């Protein structure tokens, strides 16, 4: 049977690069984050079916900036205030710019349908006021993030960005409490893939915090390129992540649909590879 | 009184409250149950999402009264 994976790297530095991967060589892992997801068998879980697959793990966070922010703006280090600058980038795009309508519409639409499974019905009174606080969790610093805000990120950076999860949060009796919403793929899917990069940013999520994973070849320096599964360990494909604008259209017939639009939506702004499963 | 709360998964909780008791107070109850900031927090009854600000008399939530929980999570 076939599995989808896709390469990824740390980013190349044009100046000091040396410098950045030292910081790189000497960085804590995050233990918890690695104990948690290994053993719910969300991470890692390729290595015993996959003999040319690496071990990932997740870096631990450093300085004030928010943990998703960190993890993604390693290409900036070198600028201390890379974090700030990032988070700007992020509520500019929500609150301005020519996607701000699409994205808003795709955030409806995902939470409309969550919306139903509790049998609540938004006034547009209450979609204002919720996407207000969306808006205001992105212009303060410090501030923790949501699922949505991860999907504007990938169009910050106009990069795919892959997130390793649990898919339920579960309580002190270990019974599941309720789901998990980072696990998946984001697509930059309001910008053309023209103008995107390919190669995804890889992270983890467990515990409120989001961390960069990375492989020991590329933590040591000694080799650039990791792999990732776009399937979980079930071999079913990632979830993605507010894949629909109603704006441009929406409809077994269902389901296969969406499988296979999903798979050219993945054509269009990933580097795909197929393997056989060992 | 005692009312409960019921998550997607059916996870259910008891929660011992007064009518009085604001919707905050109550994502804070919740919070020493399962350490769930109340911000993260949505309490649904009756089809609506409950505001913050107003009690549960508010919302006519009686003693063994089941109110819905879901989650907007943040990470980090």
């Amino acid at each position: 049977m076939e599995m989808p994976i896709c390469a990824f790297q740390l980013p190349d530095l044009t100046v000091y690069n040396e410098d950045f991967r030292s910081f790189i060589e000497r960085d804590l892992i995050e233990q918890s984050m690695l104990v948690a997801l290994e053993q719910a068998g969300r991470l890692n879980w390729w290595v015993s079916v996959d003999p040319t697959s690496q071990r990932l793990l997740p870096l631990a966070t450093t300085g004030d900036g928010n943990c998703l922010l960190h993890a993604a703006s390693l290409g900036m280090w070198g600028f201390h205030d890379r974090d700030l600058m990032l988070r700007k980038a992020l509520y500019a795009l929500m609150e301005k710019g020519v996607e701000k309508e699409a994205l808003k519409r795709r955030w409806r639409w995902q939470q409309t349908q969550q919306n139903k499974e509790s049998g609540l019905v938004y006034t547009e009174d209450e979609w204002q006021k919720e996407w207000n606080e969306l808006i205001k969790l992105a212009s303060q610093p410090g501030e923790s993030l949501e699922e949505f805000h991860v999907f504007v990120l990938a169009h910050v950076l106009r990069r795919p960005i892959v997130v390793v999860a649990d898919t339920m949060l579960r309580d002190s009796g270990g019974e599941a409490f309720a789901p998990i919403p980072f696990g998946g793929i984001y697509l930059p899917l309001e910008v053309p893939a023209s103008q995107c990069h390919r190669s995804p940013l890889v992270l983890a999520y467990d515990q409120a915090h989001f961390s960069a994973l990375v492989s020991m070849e590329q933590k040591e320096n000694t080799k650039e390129q990791a792999v990732i599964p776009l399937t979980d360990s079930e071999y079913k494909l990632l979830p993605l992540h507010f894949a629909v604008d109603p704006g441009k259209g929406w409809e077994l017939a269902s389901v296969i649909l969406s499988l296979e639009v999903k798979l050219h939506l993945l054509h269009s702004y990933m580097n795909v590879k197929w393997i056989p499963l060992s | 009184m005692q009312i409960f709360v019921k998550t997607l998964t059916g996870k259910t909780i008891t929660l011992e409250v007064e009518p009085s008791d604001t919707i905050e107070n109550v994502k804070a109850k919740i919070q020493d149950k399962e350490g769930i900031p109340p911000d993260q927090q949505r309490l649904i009854f009756a089809g609506k999402q409950l505001e913050d600000g107003r009690t549960l008399s508010d919302y006519n939530i009686q003693k063994e009264s089941t109110l819905h929980l879901v989650l907007r999570l943040r990470g980090x």
